[PDB]
Order: C-alpha cells, then structure tokens, then sequence
C-alpha cells in the first residue's frame, strides 16, 4: 500500500541546517519520480524540486539554489531533503508526494502527512498599544468603535480585553493587517452604546505575553 | 500565470459553487482540495477528469484559456481551500466560506479618531466600523476628500457573528502624524443587496 | 513507396525499450562463467605510493589470501585506486568497496567488449518502414517512406551526457523533445558536424595475478614502471565554441527572442550522472566536463578535461551487482567525436529573460532513441475484398 | 479457525557479501501455544452423514 | 510462558570481513534443535 511516512516535527532557529525524510513504501522506489511541495499557510503553494531514483539525478527550483539539497538512500527506500540558512519565512509544512502512474510527473495522487518546520527568531518588538477613542460623549442611539490597535507587534499571538473583561459581547476582533514592514498590526473594535462611553474609563487591556509585558491604556473621548 | 477568482466564496449549503481559473500557456490542469488541515487530494485532473473516490458533482470546462470548477449541492466536506495547478505553478487559493441565510441588513458608517495617548507620538490610526452587514460579498470604499487613498490597508473581516448572524467590515489607514492634516475629510461608502446607494455619513473632526 | 504517407512517433516506439531489455541481458548471461571475488574482502592495511607523482589518488595496499593449499596463509599486495578503498577506523585499515551490499564478479579477461555494429532484421510477415525526409521533430507525417529489411548500423555505446560516435544530422542541428514546456523530460540535440575529443592516460601499468583456489585466478595491478600523472581529455575551443552557437540558434527558435541562454554543470546526484563515462580499450573513465557548459549567450587552444578511473563499477544502476574491471598493459590513446548532447532545463521562477540548461542524464534509453527514430514496424495483412463486375458460373 | 498469539519479531544477519539470513528476533508479549477451533454441532452432525 | 517448546540459542557467525568472528543469537523452535551431549 502506497504510503509515504514522513519523520519529524519540528522547530528550528535561523541559520541552521535541517533534515527531513520520506520513507516510501508500496511501490518500486527505484522506478518513480518523487516531488516536493512547500505548502506555506496563507500563501501560494510552491514546488521545490524532484529527485529521480536509480540515478539520484535532481532538479531544484530557481529561488532555492545554493540552499536546498536532495538525496536518497536506495537501500532503505528513504528520500531526504535538507535546507541550509533557514529564515523565519521558511515556516510551512513540507509535503513529499508522488504521482499516480510513473509516466506523468505532475499529478499528485499520493501525499504525505506533512512536516511542519517552524523557525523562531529572538526579536522583542514590544508593546505599542493604540486605543481608539469615542468622540461621541453620549449620542443617544449611537454606537461607538471603542477599540484598540496594536502597531508592529511580534511574535504571535496578541489579545485585547476591556477593564478586566467588562466588554465581552460585540468585540469584533478584526484580523491582523500584515503591514509592509513584515510586522503585523492588530485591529479590534467594540460596539459600545451611547451612555456607556463615559460611564467608566474602559481600559484597553492588550496582553503582550510573547514579550512578557503588557500595556493598558484608555480610550476616553477627545477634546480636539 | 495562474489566477484564481473570487478569493472568497460565501455560500450556503445545498447551493452550487463556481470557481474559475484562466491560464495562458498550453498544458493540463488539475484541481486539489485542501480539506482544512489534512493532506490535500486531487479532485479533478487532466482538465476535466475526476479522480478515484471523488463524487460526480465535480466537473470541468471550458474552451481556450478559461476553466471552471463546479460544486453542485454544496455539503459540509466541501468547505475548504481550492487550488488550481498547471505543471508546477499553483494558484493563490480560493476559500469557500459557509454562510447562513439572513434577511438583508441595515448599514451604519462609524468612524472614530485615535486617542490622545499615542496619537501625539508621531503616528495615526483611523478605523471605519461597518456594523450589520449582509451579505459577505461587498466592497469597501474608504474615501478621503472623495478619493480612494487606502494604500497598505486591508479589508479584514470577522465571521458571521452568530449572536446576530451579521458581518462587520472595516478599512484603516497607516499614515504618520506629520502629514495627517491632508486627510481630515473621511467617508465610507458600502453597498449591499438591500441598498440602492452606498451608505455614507459625514463626520467632522472639529466636533469633540 | 511513392505517395505513401505514414505518421511516426519516436517516443512511443517500442524498438528502443526492447533493445534496452536485450542489451542488459547480454551483460548478465555472459558473466555466468567468470570466477568471482568473495575472498577479495580483507582488512587490507595500506599506505601511500611513493613514486615521482604530480598527484593520494593511488594507493599501495597489502592483504592476506589463501594459497594452493587451503590451509596456509599467503601475504600478497597490489595497487588500488582511491575509490576502491574505504576507511573503517597506528596505521590504516581499509575495506574493499561494495562488500556490504553486493557480490563482486570479475569480468573474464579474455572477452572483448568492443562495440561491433548491430543490424536488426524483421522476420517474415513483418516489415520495417523508414522516414528518409528531414525536418522531423519525431512526430507528425512523413512524405518519404521506404521499406527495408534491416535497420542500419546501431552501435551499443553506453555513454552519458554527450553522445559519442553517433549519426550526424542532415543540415542543421536537430533538437527533439517530447514536450519543451515539460521539465521532467530530456532534450536531445543532434550535431550536423562532429567535435573531436582525445582522451589519454600516461598509465603504463603492470599486471599481476594471484591464484585464489584451485583453478581460479584474480588479475590485479602490478607496479608502476614510469611516473604518475593524471588523465585528461582535450577538446578544441574553436570547433566547440562555434557549435554551441548553432545550438543556441535552434533553442532560440522555440523559446522566442531576447532569451538569455545559460549553460551550467550538473547540480547533483550519483557519480554516474554528474560526469561523463567512457570505455576506451577496456577501461572506464569519469571525466569532469564542467567547462564545456559554462557560458552565457545574448543578442591551437584546447580545453583539458580531468578524469577519474574506477575499477569496481555498476553499469546498469542496479542493486547488489558489481563487476571488477581487469587492468590492461600499455598507455591508452583513444580518439572519438561527439555528435550530441542530452540537456535538461531547470524549472522555477517566471522570468522570461533567462533560461538555464544543464547536462541531463540518468537513463540509458536515450542513447538509442536518438537512432531508432527513423523506423516503424508494420504488420502485413494479405486478404482483402472489393466489389467487381464478375460472376462465378457454376 | 486457526490462530496463534505469536506477535514475534524479525532480525537479520549478514552472512557473506550480499547474502542475508532472516532469523527470529525477540518476543514482544507473552507466550501461549497455538490452537485451532471447530464447533461440536456442525462436526458431530457431519459424521452422521458419513456414517450413513 | 504458559508453555520448553521455545529456546534462546547463541552462535558464532562470520561478519562482513571474512576474518572476524561475530557472536550472534536468535530464537528456534524445539524441533529445530538437536542435542549432541556443564551447559548444553
Ligand atoms: C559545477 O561547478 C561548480 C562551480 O561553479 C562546482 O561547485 C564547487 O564545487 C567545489 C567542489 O567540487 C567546491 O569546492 C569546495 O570549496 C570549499 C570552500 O567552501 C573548500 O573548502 C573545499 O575543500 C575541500 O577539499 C579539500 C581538498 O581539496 C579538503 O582539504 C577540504 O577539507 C574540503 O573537503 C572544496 O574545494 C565549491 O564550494 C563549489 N562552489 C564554488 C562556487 O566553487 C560544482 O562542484 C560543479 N559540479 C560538479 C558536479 O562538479
Ligand atoms: C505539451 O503537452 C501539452 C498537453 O497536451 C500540449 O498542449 C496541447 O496543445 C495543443 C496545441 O496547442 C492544444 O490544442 C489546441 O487548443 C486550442 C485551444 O484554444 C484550440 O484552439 C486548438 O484548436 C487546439 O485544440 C491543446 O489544447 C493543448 N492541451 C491542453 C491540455 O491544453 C502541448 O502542445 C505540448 N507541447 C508541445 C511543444 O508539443
Ligand atoms: C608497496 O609496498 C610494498 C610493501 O611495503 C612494496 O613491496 C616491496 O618492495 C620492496 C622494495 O624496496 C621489496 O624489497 C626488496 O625486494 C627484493 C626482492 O624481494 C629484495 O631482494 C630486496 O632485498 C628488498 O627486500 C619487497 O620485497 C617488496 N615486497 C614486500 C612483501 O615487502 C611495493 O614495492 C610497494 N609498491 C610500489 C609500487 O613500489
Ligand atoms: C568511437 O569510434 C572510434 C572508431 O572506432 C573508436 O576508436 C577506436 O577505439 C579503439 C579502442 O580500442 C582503438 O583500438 C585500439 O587501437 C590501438 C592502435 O590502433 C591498439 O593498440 C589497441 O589494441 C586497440 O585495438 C582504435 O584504434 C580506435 N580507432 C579506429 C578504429 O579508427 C572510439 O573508441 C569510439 N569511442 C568509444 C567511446 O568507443
Ligand atoms: C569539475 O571542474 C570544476 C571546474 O574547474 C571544478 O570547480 C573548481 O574546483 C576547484 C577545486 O575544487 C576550485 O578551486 C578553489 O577555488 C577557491 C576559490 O576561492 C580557491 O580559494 C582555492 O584555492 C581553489 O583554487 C574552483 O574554484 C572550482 N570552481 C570554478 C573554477 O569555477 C570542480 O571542482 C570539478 N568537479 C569535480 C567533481 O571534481
Ligand atoms: C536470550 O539470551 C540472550 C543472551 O543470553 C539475550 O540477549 C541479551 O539480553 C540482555 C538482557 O538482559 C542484554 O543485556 C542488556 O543489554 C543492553 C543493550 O545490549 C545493555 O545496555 C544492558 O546493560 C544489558 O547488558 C544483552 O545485551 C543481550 N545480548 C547479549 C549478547 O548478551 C536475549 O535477550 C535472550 N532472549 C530473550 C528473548 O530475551
Ligand atoms: C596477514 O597475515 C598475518 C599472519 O596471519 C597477520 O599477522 C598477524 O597479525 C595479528 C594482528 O595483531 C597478530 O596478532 C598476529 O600475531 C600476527 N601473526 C603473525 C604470524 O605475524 C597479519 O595481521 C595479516 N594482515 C596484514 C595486513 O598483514
Ligand atoms: C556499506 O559500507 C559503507 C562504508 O562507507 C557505508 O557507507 C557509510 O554508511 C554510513 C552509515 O549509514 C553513513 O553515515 C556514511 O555516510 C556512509 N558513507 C561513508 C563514506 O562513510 C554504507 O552505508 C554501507 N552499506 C549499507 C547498506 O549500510
Ligand atoms: C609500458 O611498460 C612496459 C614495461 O612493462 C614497456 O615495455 C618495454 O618496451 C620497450 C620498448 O618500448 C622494451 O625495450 C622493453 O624491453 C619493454 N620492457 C619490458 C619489461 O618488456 C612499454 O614500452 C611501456 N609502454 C609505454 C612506455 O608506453
Ligand atoms: C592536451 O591539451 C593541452 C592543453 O594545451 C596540451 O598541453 C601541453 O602540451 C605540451 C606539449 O607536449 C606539454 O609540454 C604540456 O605539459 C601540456 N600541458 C598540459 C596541461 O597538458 C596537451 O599537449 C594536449 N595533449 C593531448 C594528448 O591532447
Ligand atoms: C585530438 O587528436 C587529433 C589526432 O591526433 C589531433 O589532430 C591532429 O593534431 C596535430 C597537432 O599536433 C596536427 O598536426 C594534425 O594535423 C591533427 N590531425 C591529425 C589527423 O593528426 C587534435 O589536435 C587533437 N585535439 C586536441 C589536442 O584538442
Ligand atoms: C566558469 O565561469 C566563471 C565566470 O566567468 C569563470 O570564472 C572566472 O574565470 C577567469 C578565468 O578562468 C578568472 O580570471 C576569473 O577570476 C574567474 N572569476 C572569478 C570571480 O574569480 C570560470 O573560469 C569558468 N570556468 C570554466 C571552466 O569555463
Ligand atoms: C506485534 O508486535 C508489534 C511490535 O513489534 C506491535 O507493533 C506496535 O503496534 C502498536 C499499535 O497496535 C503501535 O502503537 C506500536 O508503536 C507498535 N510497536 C512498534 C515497535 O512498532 C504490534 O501491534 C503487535 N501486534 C499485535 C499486538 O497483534
Ligand atoms: C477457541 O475455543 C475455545 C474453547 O472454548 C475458546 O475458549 C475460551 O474463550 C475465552 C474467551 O476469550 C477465554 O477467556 C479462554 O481462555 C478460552 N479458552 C481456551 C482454552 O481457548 C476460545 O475463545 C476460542 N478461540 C478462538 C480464537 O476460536
Ligand atoms: C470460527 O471463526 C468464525 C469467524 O469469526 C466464528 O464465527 C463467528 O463467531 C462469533 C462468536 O463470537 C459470532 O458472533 C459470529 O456471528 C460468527 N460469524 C461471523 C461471520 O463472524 C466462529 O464462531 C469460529 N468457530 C469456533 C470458535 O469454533
Ligand atoms: C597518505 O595519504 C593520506 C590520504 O590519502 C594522507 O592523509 C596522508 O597525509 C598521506 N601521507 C603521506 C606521507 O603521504
Ligand atoms: C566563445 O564564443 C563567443 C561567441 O562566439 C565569443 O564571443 C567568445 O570570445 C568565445 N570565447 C573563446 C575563448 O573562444
Ligand atoms: C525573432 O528574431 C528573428 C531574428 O532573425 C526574427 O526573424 C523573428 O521574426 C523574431 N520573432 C519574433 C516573434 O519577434
Ligand atoms: C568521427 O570519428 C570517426 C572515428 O573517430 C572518424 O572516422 C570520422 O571521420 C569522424 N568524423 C565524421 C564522421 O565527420
Ligand atoms: C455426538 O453425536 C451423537 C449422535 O448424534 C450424540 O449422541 C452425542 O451426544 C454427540 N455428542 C456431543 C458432545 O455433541
Ligand atoms: C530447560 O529446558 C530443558 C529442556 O527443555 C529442561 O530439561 C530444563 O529443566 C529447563 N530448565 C529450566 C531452568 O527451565
């Protein structure tokens, strides 16, 4: 039964080698082409290269040369892949597939389970909490965006609450907008009614636990 | 090279879903199913040939560079991410998003300035709360001085919040404080199915 | 055959694959009666050869073997190339290569290997067609068909990355591939003019022998009578540099215009697929050709190609098989000419500014598909009816 | 129905260059004998037919 | 063991080099083992 059993986790740190492996089974290893795909989340998937058994003849993509390397052990039916000089953008799952027959390459019948390699860098990128103020003092029938933006925080995650969990419903926690700097910025707004704006100083309680800190700021109405 | 559209398929169950590529060069096409969090599987191949173990509600078309995927009678095991391969190049992925049926909604444009805590530091951040939306399929128009000056922002939405079964859209700005005086005029114009015109509401920043 | 138009396809032709079957059968059914070398494996203490050497790629080993009586040790020695010797872990204890995987068989040193040309002939009730015309990218129609009994001269020469002693093209360089947009396919170029190459080696080696059991003999290398220099292989920089111009010109035609074409060496694999392997006189070479392909193309000087020699080989890229090549006395001087290239293209990013081609390999079924693209085997059917104005009277 | 609770292991020993001998490794579990079950009703009323 | 019908033997065999002893072991059924004539 054609089953491709991968091997490993894992987490890494930058600038180190890494090594994964595909123990193929259920077919003649010495006769069919293998393939390698880099399913990174939220982005366009990417093929990396082949490895023909029986010769060991390889091919690689062009945005990977000088770093990627493929090889096999024909006596243990085990392909291998390595990559030097991993950056933090090399977080994904690495799949190792095979086509259906052994005549056409790109027909990815069989897939393997996935080897999610995650590179983490030491980078502070601490608290930058920007609460959002309701200018409406008390507008009867109006609802304000009592929210809070975080600027250039890293790494994941980051949360937000208000006055130790006073505002729990209506918290439209918008997804984090990845800015052009490579740093994500969280946005979050809360539907708060009219008279509740000036009733208590609702403190934007953004937890910055990946930096082991937190900054709590209020979003009182302005004066202009 | 490979372009997929639309990026979001907000559909109800029991319906039909249409996803379309458009290639340039000559070569076979296939569609894969990223069933969310598992190893994907090949749904269609050779342009329009089903794979083994794949139900008959899936077929391809058409002439020239254009291609489709049909998903008749959308069920639970079909909500996922859909990829379109040509030999080695993939497409960016379309998402078939589940939607429960609701009556059309009443809009509201709520735009509020940043606080005096970190406005003065040399930054700025203005949002546009857009409550009570239906459907998901909509366009945001952050108009500044009656001109689209969004830039690096993103139409980042939440889910259909099942306490009201409504959406909440947004649009932001990443401007600095040093040229913030250029953008004192704010407007959001968002249309829907229950709207003849995009909703708008002028809010001055000389009233605080 | 005037007015006859057939259609050929050189990639679905089955003359190539059944020849490949029959070639590898001949190398196996011939070596049944060729001794063996099961007792060759030993701890085999070894040093460096101390001769006048311009260069540690040749070693002076020593080992115990069995004499005529099968109860007395006999301490013998011979030379081994660097690639035949493996370190296990004072002085250094080495192991023979491919002991833990396979069994080693010495090819009998009375059997010639010289590629004598082959003529394939069809039996009765069949016929062989032949497409004499030109401008044939292996498929499509053929206006000039004939009928022959036997295919022309085919010479089984097991080379890689560069076709030697092939058949030249007609007028231009003919480039043929199954599909040019498909990267998992090889490209076959065919020259309309040869480029000559000269491989030598200053060896002048000696031959020894060791009786290994009653009636068995193992032929080893004796000593070196002369000096030591490496092997090499020369190609001229004028017939070569104005051959890739012709290949660039036909490659430029498929991909378009304003395509920068780069050539670059092999990117990885087994020794068999990243080097060129000859067979001159009964020796197996492995020459570095990364200087024929290092070039970019927009809009008495020669090239020395270094070479390595190995004696325990595995011709067919199989599992558990090896053979020991016996040495030959004298200096080898072999002249050949190159008629073709096997290329492959790197996939990857969408920049229509540069394409990069590397030497391809990994398959013996491309040396032959270059030669059997002219023929197609048909089957005769003698019966047939038609209406006429003729009546059998009873 | 013949069973056996074996759950044995497989080892190997290289015995000469390119030869392999497959042996039994160890026992991962307990040891019980094999057996084979037949029903006493379909059997005891089959020999009645043969006797007849 | 709920039952001496399975034995744990041990023996010398030749390794990759044909000049070094290698002491190995495996299991054998009772029927594969014959007594010739301390330990056995
Ligand atoms: C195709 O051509 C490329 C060149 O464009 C070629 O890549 C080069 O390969 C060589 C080896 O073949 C590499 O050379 C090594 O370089 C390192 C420096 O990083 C040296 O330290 C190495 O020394 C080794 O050998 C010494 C003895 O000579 C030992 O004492 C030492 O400990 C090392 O083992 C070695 O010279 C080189 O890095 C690459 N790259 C470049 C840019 O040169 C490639 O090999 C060619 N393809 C094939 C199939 O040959
Ligand atoms: C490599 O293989 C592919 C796979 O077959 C070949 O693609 C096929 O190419 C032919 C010729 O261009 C296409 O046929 C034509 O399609 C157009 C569509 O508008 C039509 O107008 C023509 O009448 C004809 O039908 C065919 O569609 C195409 N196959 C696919 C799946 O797209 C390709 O040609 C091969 N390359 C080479 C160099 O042989
Ligand atoms: C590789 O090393 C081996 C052994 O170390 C060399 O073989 C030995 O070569 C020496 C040469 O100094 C021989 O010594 C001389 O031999 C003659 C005849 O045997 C004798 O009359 C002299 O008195 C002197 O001993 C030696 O016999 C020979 N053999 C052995 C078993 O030691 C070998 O020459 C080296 N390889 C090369 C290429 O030189
Ligand atoms: C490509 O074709 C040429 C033509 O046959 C091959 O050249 C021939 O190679 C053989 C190799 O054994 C030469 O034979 C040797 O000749 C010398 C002196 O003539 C003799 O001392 C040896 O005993 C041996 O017979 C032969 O001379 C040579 N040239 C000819 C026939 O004109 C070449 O080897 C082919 N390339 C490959 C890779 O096979
Ligand atoms: C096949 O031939 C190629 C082409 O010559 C070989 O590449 C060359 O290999 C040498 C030694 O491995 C390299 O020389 C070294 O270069 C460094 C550069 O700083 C220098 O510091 C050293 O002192 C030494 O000279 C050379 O750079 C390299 N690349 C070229 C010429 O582009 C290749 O190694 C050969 N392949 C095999 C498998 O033998
Ligand atoms: C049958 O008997 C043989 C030999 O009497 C057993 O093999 C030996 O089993 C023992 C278990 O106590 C091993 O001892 C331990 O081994 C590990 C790794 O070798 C070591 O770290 C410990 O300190 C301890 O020595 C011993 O190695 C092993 N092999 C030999 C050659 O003695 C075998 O287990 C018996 N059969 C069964 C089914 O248990
Ligand atoms: C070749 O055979 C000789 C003779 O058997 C080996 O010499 C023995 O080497 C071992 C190694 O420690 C010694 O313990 C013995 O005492 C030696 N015996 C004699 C009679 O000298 C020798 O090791 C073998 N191999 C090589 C490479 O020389
Ligand atoms: C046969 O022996 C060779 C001795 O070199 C083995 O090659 C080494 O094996 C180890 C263990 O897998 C690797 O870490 C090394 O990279 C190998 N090469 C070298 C040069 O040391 C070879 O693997 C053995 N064959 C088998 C089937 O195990
Ligand atoms: C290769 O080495 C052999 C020796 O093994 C050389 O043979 C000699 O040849 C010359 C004539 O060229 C004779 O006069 C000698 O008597 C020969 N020696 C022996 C021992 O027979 C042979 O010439 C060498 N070939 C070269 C130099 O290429
Ligand atoms: C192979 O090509 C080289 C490149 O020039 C030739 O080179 C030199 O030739 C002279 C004359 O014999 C020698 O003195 C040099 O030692 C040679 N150098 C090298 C690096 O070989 C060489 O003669 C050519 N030889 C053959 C047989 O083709
Ligand atoms: C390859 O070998 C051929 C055959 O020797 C060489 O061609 C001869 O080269 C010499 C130069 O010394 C000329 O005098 C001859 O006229 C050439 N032709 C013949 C038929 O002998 C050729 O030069 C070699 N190529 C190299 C060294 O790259
Ligand atoms: C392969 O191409 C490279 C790039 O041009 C060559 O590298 C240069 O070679 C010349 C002469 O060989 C040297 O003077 C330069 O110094 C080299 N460049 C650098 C950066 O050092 C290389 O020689 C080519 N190799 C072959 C065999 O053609
Ligand atoms: C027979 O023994 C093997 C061990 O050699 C058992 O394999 C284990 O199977 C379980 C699942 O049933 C896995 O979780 C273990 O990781 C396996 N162990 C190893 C070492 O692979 C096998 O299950 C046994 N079969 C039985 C009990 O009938
Ligand atoms: C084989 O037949 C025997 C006879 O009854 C069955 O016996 C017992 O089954 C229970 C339930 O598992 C066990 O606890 C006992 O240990 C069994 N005793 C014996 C002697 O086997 C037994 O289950 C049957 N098994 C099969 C596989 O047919
Ligand atoms: C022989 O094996 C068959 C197959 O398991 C047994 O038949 C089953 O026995 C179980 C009793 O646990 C029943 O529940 C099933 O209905 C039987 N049929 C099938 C198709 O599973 C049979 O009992 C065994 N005979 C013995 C133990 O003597
Ligand atoms: C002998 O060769 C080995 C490897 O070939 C090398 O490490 C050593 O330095 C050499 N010794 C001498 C004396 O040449
Ligand atoms: C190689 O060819 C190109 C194009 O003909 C030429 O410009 C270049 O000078 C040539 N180099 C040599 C060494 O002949
Ligand atoms: C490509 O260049 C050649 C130069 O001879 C020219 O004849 C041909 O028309 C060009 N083709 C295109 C499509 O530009
Ligand atoms: C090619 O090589 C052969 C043998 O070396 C030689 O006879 C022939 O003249 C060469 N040139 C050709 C066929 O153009
Ligand atoms: C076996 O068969 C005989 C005849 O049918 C019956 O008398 C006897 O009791 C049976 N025994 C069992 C154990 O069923
Ligand atoms: C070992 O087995 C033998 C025969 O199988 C038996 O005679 C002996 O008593 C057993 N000894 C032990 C300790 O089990």
């Amino acid at each position: 039964q054609v089953q491709l059993v991968q091997s490993g986790g894992q987490m890494k740190k930058p600038g180190e080698s890494m090594r994964i492996s595909c123990r193929a089974s259920g077919y003649e290893f010495i006769d069919c082409t293998l393939n390698w795909i880099r399913l990174a989340p939220g982005k366009r998937p990417e093929w990396m290269g082949w490895l023909k058994p029986r010769g060991g003849a390889v091919n690689y993509a062009r945005p990977l040369q000088g770093r990627v390397t493929m090889t096999r052990d024909v006596y243990s039916d085990t392909a291998f892949l390595e990559l030097r000089s991993l950056t933090v953008d090399d977080t994904a799952v690495y799949f190792c597939t095979r086509g259906k027959n052994c005549d056409y390459n790109w027909d990815f019948e069989h897939w393997g389970r996935g080897t999610p390699v995650i590179v983490s860098s030491p980078s502070t990128k601490g608290p930058s909490v920007f609460p959002l103020a309701p200018s409406s003092k008390s507008t009867s029938g109006g609802t304000a965006a009592l929210g809070c933006l975080v600027k250039d925080y890293f790494p994941e995650p980051v949360t937000v609450s208000w006055n130790s969990g006073a505002l729990t419903s209506g918290v439209h926690t918008f997804p984090a907008v990845l800015q052009s700097s490579g740093l994500y910025s969280l946005s979050s707004v809360v539907t708060v009614p009219s008279s509740s704006l000036g009733t208590q100083t609702y403190i934007c309680n953004v937890n910055h636990k990946p930096s082991n800190t937190k900054v709590d700021k209020k979003a009182e109405p302005k004066s202009c | 090279v490979l372009t997929q559209s639309p990026g979001t398929l907000s559909l109800s169950p029991g319906e039909t879903a249409i996803i379309s590529c458009r290639t340039s060069q000559y070569g076979s096409l296939a569609w894969y199913q990223q069933r969310p969090g598992q190893a994907p599987r090949l749904v269609i191949y050779s342009g329009s040939t089903r794979a083994a173990g794949i139900p008959d509600r899936f077929s391809g078309s058409r002439w020239g560079p254009d291609y489709n995927l049909t998903i008749s009678n959308l069920e639970s095991g079909d909500f996922g991410v859909y990829y379109c391969q040509q030999y080695e190049f993939f497409g960016q992925g379309t998402k078939v998003q589940v939607d429960i049926k609701r009556t059309v909604a009443a809009p509201s444009v709520f735009i509020f300035p940043p606080s005096d805590e970190q406005l003065k530091s040399g930054t700025a951040s203005v949002v546009c709360l857009l409550n009570n939306f239906y459907p998901r399929e909509a366009k945001v128009q952050w108009k500044v001085d009656n001109a689209l000056q969004s830039g690096n922002s993103q139409e980042s939405v939440t889910e259909q919040d099942s306490k009201d079964s409504t959406y909440s859209l947004s649009s932001t700005l990443t401007l600095s404080k040093a040229d913030y005086e250029k953008h004192k005029v704010y407007a959001c114009e968002v249309t829907h199915q229950g709207l003849r015109s995009p909703v708008t509401k002028s809010f001055n920043r000389g009233e605080c | 055959l005037e007015n006859v138009t057939e259609e050929f396809n050189m990639w679905k032709n089955n003359m190539v694959e059944q020849m490949h079957t029959d070639i590898i059968s001949l190398w196996d059914q011939s070596l049944k009666p060729c001794v063996k070398l099961t007792p060759l494996c030993v701890t085999l203490q070894c040093t460096n050869v101390t001769n006048a050497i311009t260069d540690g790629e040749l070693k002076n080993c020593s080992f115990n073997m069995t004499t005529e009586l099968r109860d007395k040790k006999q301490k013998v020695y011979s030379l081994f190339y660097r690639l035949d010797v493996v370190q296990i872990n004072s002085n250094k204890e080495y192991r023979l290569i491919n002991c833990n995987t396979s069994a080693i068989t010495q090819v009998c040193p009375k059997l010639s290997f010289e590629p004598i040309p082959i003529h394939y002939c069809a039996p009765a009730g069949f016929a062989i067609l032949k497409c004499k015309d030109k401008k044939f990218n292996g498929t499509g129609p053929c206006p000039s068909v004939s009928t022959v009994q036997c295919t022309h001269g085919i010479k089984p020469v097991l080379s890689t990355q560069l076709l030697l002693n092939g058949s030249l093209a007609e007028e231009e360089v003919m480039i043929r591939s199954e599909n040019i947009t498909n990267n998992a396919k090889n490209i076959l170029v065919q020259f309309n003019t040869p480029v000559q190459i000269n491989c030598t080696r200053p060896n002048n080696n000696t031959r020894k022998s060791i009786r290994i059991g009653p009636g068995q003999a193992f032929y080893a290398t004796g000593d070196i009578i002369g000096d030591i220099r490496q092997a090499h292989c020369n190609v001229s920089k004028a017939t070569w540099n104005e051959t890739l111009g012709k290949v660039v010109k036909q490659l430029r035609k498929h991909f378009g215009n304003n395509t920068i074409i780069r050539f670059a060496n092999s990117s990885g694999g087994d020794l068999e697929v990243t080097t060129h392997s000859f067979n001159c006189g009964g020796e197996f070479f492995y020459c570095n050709t990364s200087g024929l392909f290092n070039s970019t193309w927009i809009s008495n000087d020669s090239i020395t190609l270094p070479c390595r020699i190995k004696q325990i080989i595995n011709m067919w890229q199989r599992i558990g098989q090896a053979m020991y090549a016996p040495p030959i006395q004298g200096v080898i001087r072999c002249v050949s000419n190159i008629t073709g290239l096997i290329l492959t293209r790197d996939g990857g990013s969408t920049n229509s500014t540069t394409e990069t081609f590397r030497p391809g390999g990994g398959d013996m079924r491309d040396n032959w598909r270059s030669e059997l693209y002219k023929y197609k085997v048909v089957k005769i059917e003698p019966l047939g009816v038609a209406p006429t104005r003729c009546k059998r009277r009873v």
